[PDB]
């Protein structure tokens, strides 16, 4: 009975994220490790990896919960490039993401809590690897909103692989070497994860 | 048709260690929410005061988890129980015996997790607990 992990690649179609100074845009990255890491989840027998984007189009916030909800997703990891004013600025980063009435509250109410939690600790892990073959922009997983819009049901995290904006980790994000490294990362973050604590 | 206000008037879910804190730091900018208290395995988990069973339901983390309703939306919480001893709807006083602890979100050691929400709103419920 396998672990379900909806994997989003940022950005897409109309939108193309933040673009290098070599003019590599973020949402063709960010797809081309969403499928390196759907391919090492689908060869773990733990594991199924599904994709919350599935090719060059645009796709709503709402829309890539929609999906990881309609492939009952019991994670979700999507993945970004980040990028600054400051050219030098470098570095993965990790970040973890969020959403009788006074029951139908306190119920969402501890759900967060745990979606909260396992997120963090699958955000510690991740981090644990990506700085084997980067540094850390941040080495502690930032809390933060936006994308998962209300799933306090499914945890999430993002992984911004690196900064596009500079010139050099541009180059290795679009790297099919360091993608596939950043996807064995992302990968070897959650197997450790969950490996741990699995679905009981 | 309503907890009142905190004055050690309320029975001890389960009585021992108090492993983790109201408000205890867990990790980033999560802090705990209730209290978790050291039972063995089975111990019979009490009703802290009079009110009904609203929900006994098993959630991911917090494993088998009842809730009391006891009026205002005050309510209080218990989970990590293996087994509840009561049916949504239930009439339960103070004192009777509604779950039975285990593991079942302890992960680490027999446990209860206590949560008294007021307003719906999770406070500190250690003022609450009396004798
Ligand atoms: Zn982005």
């Amino acid at each position: 009975d396998k672990i379900v992990i909806a994997i989003d690649a940022g950005h897409g179609g109309q939108d193309p994220g933040a673009i290098g100074p070599g003019g590599t845009r973020e949402k063709n990255v960010t797809i081309a490790i969403a499928r390196k890491l759907r391919t090492l989840l689908n060869a773990d027998p733990m594991f199924k990896g599904v994709l919350t984007r599935d090719g060059d189009y645009f796709i709503s916030v709402m829309g890539r919960s929609d999906v990881a909800r309609k492939q009952n997703a019991n994670f979700l990891v999507s993945i970004h490039a980040d990028a600054a004013p400051n050219r030098s600025a470098t570095g993965a980063s990790v970040w973890v993401l969020s959403n009788d009435p006074y029951l139908s509250q306190a119920v969402l109410d501890l759900q967060f809590g745990h979606s909260q939690r396992v997120g963090y600790d699958v955000a510690t892990n991740m981090l644990g690897q990506l700085e084997r073959i980067g540094s850390l922009h941040k080495r502690r997983p930032e809390h933060a909103s936006l994308g998962v819009l209300r799933s306090p049901d499914i945890p999430s995290v993002l992984v911004e692989t690196g900064f596009i904006s500079n010139h050099g980790e541009e180059r290795l994000l679009a790297s099919d070497e360091y993608q596939q490294r950043l996807a064995e990362a992302i990968y070897q973050g959650l197997r450790n994860y969950f490996q741990a604590h699995p679905l009981q | 048709g309503g907890l009142g206000s905190p004055r050690g008037q309320a029975y001890w879910p389960v009585r021992g260690p108090t492993l983790h804190r109201y408000g205890e730091q867990l990790q980033g900018e999560l802090r705990w929410k209730g209290m978790v208290i050291g039972a063995s395995e089975g111990t019979e988990v009490k009703a802290i005061a009079d009110g009904r069973v609203i929900l006994a339901d098993w959630l991911q983390g917090y494993g088998l988890v009842v809730v009391v309703e006891h009026g205002k939306g005050d309510m209080s919480l218990y989970g990590y129980n293996q087994s509840a001893l009561v049916s949504v709807g239930t009439q339960v006083r103070a004192g009777q015996p509604i779950a039975l602890v285990g593991s079942s979100g302890g992960q680490g050691r027999p446990s209860l997790y206590f949560e008294i929400r007021r307003q719906g709103q999770a406070v500190n419920p250690q003022p609450w607990l009396g004798r």
